[PDB]
């Protein structure tokens, strides 16, 4: 499921802003 | 009349924009209690103002680290904007000041914690719950955009819950006062408009795209474009495809199709009728906008209260010293702060 793929991903924690 | 409130708000803002408040307190006036979050060039602390006993959130920026990260102009934007603005769902800048080592911004403390924390734990929000928060963002952007401000970092990580269960938008590190286009590649990967990814000049429309992502993520429990690496996410965002969970209502799907629209001429919020396309959408039909502004409508969730300086809705971080060098760092760079 899409939920399970998200929860297994490395991007469920606080996400950093991008920059240079 | 929205128009009249906004005209008056712009008069209030410009006065403070053209003559920004400066050096309105000092470190020793505050008791430092706990770190509420920590990151690259700065952290945020719960502090107590000793002369009043009021609790505030104090953001501390290491001037040398801001320089290294090329965030000087963006940091001066943050403070100049925050001291000038005034809106119920923005965190009020009460004081600002600097010393040899650091920049300080003292804001109202929101004891309910980050939307991020609650969204992740609960898994997802019901559509009414999500709609309640979304309305407050819709009004905040209406306010900010009327002042020619672009916000540029909407996400659950940057939305605080107050004691009454209403939102405070915080983190104005990338906020900018621009009439026309701007080009900076900034924001958070999941939330970037196609424009930004494709190095186009862009405008406030990127904020309304970011609203679409937020609403989706609030209602689904995960964002519309995710992957393990940023590049994979950007490929999804530019593709022009989005799947909605079967539980998404017809109206929700339709709001999001119009918000997450790669075509600027069709993106809601960016059309001839402006923000009212959003405000008058069927999904918001139950929304009483004035009642939301007056914070008269009941929160679908009210945080656990345990005193004035309770930090239990925030995570724990290692406490690190606030050290003040005997030598002034980066004096010229931050002269106007
Ligand atoms: N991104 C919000 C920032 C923060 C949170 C967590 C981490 Cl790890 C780093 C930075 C933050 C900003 C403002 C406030 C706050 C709370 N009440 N008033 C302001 C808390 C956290």
């Amino acid at each position: 499921t899409t939920y399970a793929d998200f929860i297994a991903s490395g991007r469920t924690g606080r996400r950093n802003a991008i920059h240079d | 009349s929205v128009k009249e409130f906004l005209a008056k708000a712009k008069e209030d803002f410009l006065k403070k924009w053209e003559n920004p408040a400066q050096n309105t307190a000092h470190l020793d006036q505050f008791e430092r209690i706990k770190t509420l979050g920590t990151g690259s060039f700065g952290r945020v602390m719960l502090v107590k103002h000793m002369e009043t006993g009021n609790h505030y959130a104090m953001k501390i920026l290491d001037k040398q680290k801001v320089v290294k990260l090329k965030q000087i102009e963006h940091t001066l934007n943050e403070k100049r904007i925050l001291q000038a603005v005034n809106f119920p769902f923005l965190t009020k800048l009460e004081f600002s000041f600097k010393d040899n080592s650091n920049l300080y911004m003292v804001m109202e403390y929101a004891p309910g914690g980050e939307m991020f924390s609650h969204l992740r734990r609960i898994g997802r929000f019901s559509e009414p719950h999500a709609r309640f928060y979304a309305a407050q963002i819709v009004l905040t952007f209406e306010y900010l955009h009327s002042l020619d401000l672009i916000y540029r970092d909407l996400k659950p990580e940057n939305l605080m819950i107050d004691q009454q269960g209403y939102i405070k938008v915080t983190d104005f590190g990338f906020a900018k006062r621009v009439k026309g286009r701007t080009w900076t590649l900034c924001g958070t990967p999941e939330y970037l408009a196609p424009e930004i990814i494709l190095s186009k000049g862009y405008n406030k429309a990127v904020d309304w795209w970011a609203l679409g992502v937020l609403i989706y993520e609030m209602a689904a429990g995960y964002p519309p474009f995710f992957a393990d690496q940023p590049i994979q996410i950007y490929e999804k965002i530019v593709s022009g495809k989005v799947r909605f969970p079967s539980h998404f209502s017809s109206d929700l799907k339709d709001l999001l199709r119009n918000l997450l629209q790669v075509d600027l001429t069709k993106r809601f919020g960016n059309l001839k009728n402006g923000v009212n396309d959003i405000k008058n959408h069927k999904w918001f039909a139950t929304t009483d906008w004035i009642a939301i502004y007056q914070r008269k409508v009941e929160a679908p969730f009210i945080p656990k209260f345990k005193g004035p300086g309770d930090t239990s809705n925030f995570d724990d971080y290692e406490e690190e010293e606030i050290r003040v060098s005997i030598n002034e760092k980066c004096g010229k760079e931050f002269s106007e702060f």
